[PDB]
């Protein structure tokens, strides 16, 4: 299966900062990656879709970018609300994976 | 719009077409090819009354929802009319979820009949990706 | 508004099998693609399969062949069957459209030895 690789594991953001998350492919996935933000007790939401499309009702904040083995999630102003579990997922190959997950949290 | 050999090869590796779910690229350059000449404003009325649209031709009687199919499913949850810009996105995710079903690309006839079995990797042969 | 909701034993002994439903309200269960997920306490994600509307299925092989999706059309609901439970089985499972636009909520299944 691809191995989907997600740094860092806890990434510290101040409200109002930038925050950068990366995530890796074992092997080449096009722009076959989607983004999920999850919530502690909650199902995890998705965000961005085929690596850079927005979803309707999503803050525009929330920006994904890269292609074939590197790819990036940037929240371009943190707010408060934000602080979660991110995780990358392919769906270039069967079975479908995710990356280890970016737990966000306050600084 | 009618798209240029190449030109094609490229939009559909930048959309993630190429080895998505086992595919190469060339499958889906020659699937285009003979399902709709690169022509993303083809349209063909099938006899159930269904019809096919765009430039990978995916009916409406499964995918789309043209307002005049009674069967429709719509799976793609999207309009036909996505279909028939000189944008690809929109074939293309419906193309990648119709492959995520049990044919795989034996939902396109065209690729069925005039792409399985050949050496599909012809129709990219040239352009630079 | 689509609402998926799963559904079963919140725990079970090893080597039972393990069934859950996940009922679907807002859409058609025969027009998509549904799937299951789960995660595994203090874990991430690990996709268990999904089956498309032709009915076929795909399983991650992960599972080694313990694992069974059906959908039961008159009753707009999916379910997923997995025998031969063990601790390792433990985890909050999810069910979601194949699209990964929608979730259930998720519901924790213990394995207790």
């Amino acid at each position: 299966e691809i191995v989907m690789t997600q740094s860092p594991a806890t990434l510290s953001v101040s409200p109002g900062e930038r925050a950068t998350l990366s995530c890796r492919a074992s092997q080449s996935i096009g722009n076959n990656l989607h983004w999920y933000q999850q919530k502690p007790g909650q199902a995890p939401r998705l965000l961005i879709y085929y690596a850079s499309q927005s979803i309707s009702g999503i803050p525009a904040r929330f920006s994904g970018s890269g292609s074939g083995t590197e790819f990036t999630l940037t929240i371009s102003s943190l707010q408060s609300e934000d602080f979660a579990v991110y995780y990358c997922q392919q769906s270039n190959s069967w079975p479908y994976t995710f990356g280890g997950g970016t737990k966000v949290e306050i600084k | 719009k009618v798209f240029g050999r190449c030109e094609l090869a490229a939009a559909m590796k930048r959309h993630g077409l190429d080895n998505y779910r086992g595919y190469s690229l060339g499958n889906w350059v020659c699937a285009a090819k003979f399902e709709s000449n690169f022509n993303t404003q083809a349209t063909n009325r099938n006899t159930d009354g269904s019809t096919d649209y765009g430039i990978l031709q995916i009916n409406s009687r499964w995918w789309c929802n043209d307002g005049r199919t009674p069967g429709s499913r719509n799976l793609c949850n999207i309009p036909c009319s996505a279909l028939l810009s000189s944008d690809i996105t929109a074939s293309v995710n419906c193309a990648k979820k119709i492959v995520s079903d049990g044919n795989g690309m034996n939902a396109w006839v065209a690729w069925r009949n005039r792409c399985k079995g050949t050496d599909v990797q012809a129709w990219i042969r040239g352009c630079r990706l | 508004q689509v609402q998926l909701q799963e559904s079963g034993p919140g725990l079970m002994k090893p080597s039972e099998t393990l069934s859950l439903t996940c009922s679907v309200s807002g859409d058609s269960i025969r027009s998509d693609y549904w799937s299951w997920i789960r995660q595994p306490p203090g874990k991430g994600l690990e996709w268990i399969g999904y089956v498309s509307y032709s009915g076929s299925t795909y399983y991650n092989p992960s599972l080694k062949s313990r694992v069974t999706i059906s959908v039961d059309t008159s009753k707009n609901r999916f379910s997923l069957k997995l025998n031969s439970v063990t601790a390792a089985d433990t985890a909050v499972y999810y069910c979601a459209r194949w699209d990964g636009d929608y979730w259930g909520q998720g519901i924790l299944v213990t394995v207790s030895s």
